[PDB]
Protein backbone atom coordinates (compact mmCIF):
# COMPACT_ATOMS: atom_id res chain seq x y z
CA UNK A 1 0.00 0.00 0.00
CA UNK A 2 3.06 2.31 0.94
CA UNK A 3 5.54 3.14 -1.61
CA UNK A 4 9.33 3.74 -0.49
CA UNK A 5 10.67 6.85 -2.28
CA UNK A 6 13.40 5.83 -2.96
CA UNK A 7 12.81 2.42 -2.63
CA UNK B 1 -7.30 28.42 0.96
CA UNK B 2 -7.06 25.75 3.99
CA UNK B 3 -4.69 22.52 3.38
CA UNK B 4 -7.92 20.72 2.75
CA UNK B 5 -6.60 16.34 1.90
CA UNK B 6 -9.18 13.50 0.08
CA UNK B 7 -7.44 11.21 2.06
CA UNK B 8 -8.43 12.49 5.17
CA UNK B 9 -12.11 12.45 3.97
CA UNK B 10 -12.33 8.88 2.72
CA UNK B 11 -10.78 7.38 6.06
CA UNK B 12 -11.61 8.35 9.53
CA UNK B 13 -8.98 9.49 12.43
CA UNK B 14 -9.49 6.15 14.54
CA UNK B 15 -8.48 4.53 11.56
CA UNK B 16 -5.67 6.95 10.57
CA UNK B 17 -3.51 7.46 13.39
CA UNK B 18 -3.69 3.61 13.99
CA UNK B 19 -2.44 2.94 10.64
CA UNK B 20 -0.20 5.85 11.85
CA UNK B 21 1.04 4.46 14.94
CA UNK B 22 2.12 1.23 13.07
CA UNK B 23 3.64 2.14 10.29
CA UNK B 24 6.06 4.95 12.30
CA UNK B 25 6.62 1.62 14.78
CA UNK B 26 7.56 -0.44 11.58
CA UNK B 27 9.62 1.67 9.43
CA UNK B 28 11.19 3.96 12.15
CA UNK B 29 13.98 5.24 9.58
CA UNK B 30 11.20 6.78 7.40
CA UNK B 31 8.27 8.97 8.15
CA UNK B 32 4.72 8.62 6.31
CA UNK B 33 3.64 11.27 3.72
CA UNK B 34 0.18 12.06 2.28
CA UNK B 35 0.87 13.94 -1.14
CA UNK B 36 -2.02 15.39 -3.17
CA UNK B 37 -2.32 17.49 -5.53
CA UNK B 38 -3.55 21.25 -4.01
CA UNK B 39 -7.12 22.68 -5.47
CA UNK B 40 -6.56 24.73 -8.85
CA UNK B 41 -3.57 22.98 -9.32
CA UNK B 42 -2.60 22.46 -12.95
CA UNK B 43 -0.34 20.01 -13.21
CA UNK B 44 -0.08 16.07 -13.72
CA UNK B 45 -1.35 13.62 -11.64
CA UNK B 46 0.34 11.16 -8.49
CA UNK B 47 -0.71 7.09 -9.54
CA UNK B 48 -0.03 6.93 -5.13
CA UNK B 49 -0.68 9.56 -2.11
CA UNK B 50 1.25 6.98 0.31
CA UNK B 51 5.12 7.24 0.54
CA UNK B 52 7.64 6.38 3.38
CA UNK B 53 10.43 8.49 2.51
CA UNK B 54 13.88 8.67 5.05
CA UNK B 55 14.13 11.33 7.59
CA UNK B 56 17.52 12.24 6.05
CA UNK B 57 16.44 13.30 2.47
CA UNK B 58 15.89 17.47 2.18
CA UNK B 59 12.85 18.68 0.75
CA UNK B 60 14.87 19.77 -2.38
CA UNK B 61 16.08 15.99 -3.07
CA UNK B 62 12.10 15.40 -2.13
CA UNK B 63 10.99 18.04 -4.50
CA UNK B 64 13.22 15.60 -6.94
CA UNK B 65 11.88 11.94 -6.46
CA UNK B 66 8.21 13.54 -6.75
CA UNK B 67 9.16 15.84 -10.04
CA UNK B 68 10.15 12.47 -11.70
CA UNK B 69 6.96 10.84 -11.04
CA UNK B 70 4.54 13.61 -12.44
CA UNK B 71 7.24 14.42 -14.74
CA UNK B 72 6.58 18.24 -15.71
CA UNK B 73 5.98 19.48 -19.15
CA UNK B 74 7.61 23.05 -20.00
CA UNK B 75 7.53 25.49 -17.63
CA UNK B 76 5.64 23.80 -15.47
CA UNK B 77 6.66 24.46 -12.05
CA UNK B 78 6.64 22.38 -8.56
CA UNK B 79 5.88 23.86 -5.34
CA UNK B 80 4.65 22.23 -1.79
CA UNK B 81 2.58 23.09 0.88
CA UNK B 82 2.56 22.39 4.47
CA UNK B 83 0.32 23.52 6.82
CA UNK B 84 -0.10 26.99 4.14
CA UNK B 85 3.50 27.10 3.59
CA UNK B 86 6.13 26.50 1.35
CA UNK B 87 8.55 24.44 2.97
CA UNK B 88 12.40 24.93 2.69
CA UNK B 89 14.02 23.29 0.77
CA UNK B 90 17.27 23.28 3.24
CA UNK B 91 14.88 21.67 5.79
CA UNK B 92 14.69 17.86 5.88
CA UNK B 93 11.85 15.21 5.91
CA UNK B 94 12.52 14.36 9.64
CA UNK B 95 12.51 17.54 10.87
CA UNK B 96 9.43 18.17 8.60
CA UNK B 97 7.74 15.81 9.96
CA UNK B 98 8.51 16.46 13.58
CA UNK B 99 7.63 20.10 12.94
CA UNK B 100 4.50 19.30 10.88
CA UNK B 101 2.94 16.33 11.40
CA UNK B 102 -1.16 15.88 11.88
CA UNK B 103 -1.89 14.30 14.69
CA UNK B 104 -2.59 10.78 12.86
CA UNK B 105 1.10 10.48 12.92
CA UNK B 106 1.14 11.28 8.85
CA UNK B 107 2.32 14.05 7.52
CA UNK B 108 0.33 16.18 4.75
CA UNK B 109 2.05 17.40 1.50
CA UNK B 110 0.06 19.55 -1.11
CA UNK B 111 1.67 19.76 -4.25
CA UNK B 112 0.82 22.96 -7.04
CA UNK B 113 1.79 24.55 -10.37
CA UNK B 114 1.65 27.64 -8.78
CA UNK B 115 3.79 29.19 -5.52
CA UNK B 116 0.61 30.26 -3.79
CA UNK B 117 -1.86 27.26 -2.29
CA UNK B 118 -5.29 26.99 -3.72
CA UNK B 119 -4.84 29.50 -6.54
ZN1 LIG C 1 2.42 15.04 17.41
Amino acid sequence: DWDFLPP
Amino acid sequence: GSMKFVYKEEHPFEKRRSEGEKIRKKYPDRVPVIVEKAPKARIGDLDKKKYLVPSDLTVGQFYFLIRKRIHLRAEDALFFFVNNVIPPTSATMGQLYQEHHEEDFFLYIAYSDESVYGL
